[PDB]
């Protein structure tokens, strides 16, 4: 959903 | 108005110019958002909502080496850093703040240098 900036998406 | 002028002029001339405008970016007191990368990845939104993420972190490294020495050229990129961090960081809560400060600040210097010539 639009831009994120978060952390790292850990998979 | 209608002229869009964005002419660079002497290529060297930008070199410095951009490093001008860069130089006090870099030492700016909001640009700390500017100086990392994004995801790239894992950020939802990015190739679509924004075309060229760029940043300091990488970009800076350019002016170093010339990479960006022209009128949009230099432009493109950090006016990129403003309007697409912008495109989804809030309005005006944390983000908003430096992109808002920035592109007031360095306004001031590229169009006086021949960058935005407005």
């Amino acid at each position: 959903s639009y831009g994120r900036k978060k952390r790292r998406q850990r998979c | 108005g209608s002229h869009m002028s964005k002419e660079p002029r002497d290529p060297d001339q930008l070199y410095s110019t951009l490093k001008s405008i860069l130089q006090q970016v870099k030492s700016h007191q909001s640009a700390w958002p500017f100086m990392e990368p994004v995801k790239r990845t894992e950020a939802p939104g990015y190739y679509e909502v924004i075309r060229f993420p760029m940043d300091l972190k990488t970009m800076s490294e350019r002016l170093k080496n010339r990479y960006y020495v022209s009128k949009k050229l230099f432009m493109a990129d950090l006016q990129r850093v403003f309007t697409n961090c912008k495109e989804y960081n809030p309005p005006e809560s944390e983000y908003y703040k430096c992109a808002n400060i920035l592109e007031k600040f360095f306004f001031s210097k590229i169009k006086e240098a021949g960058l935005i010539d407005k």
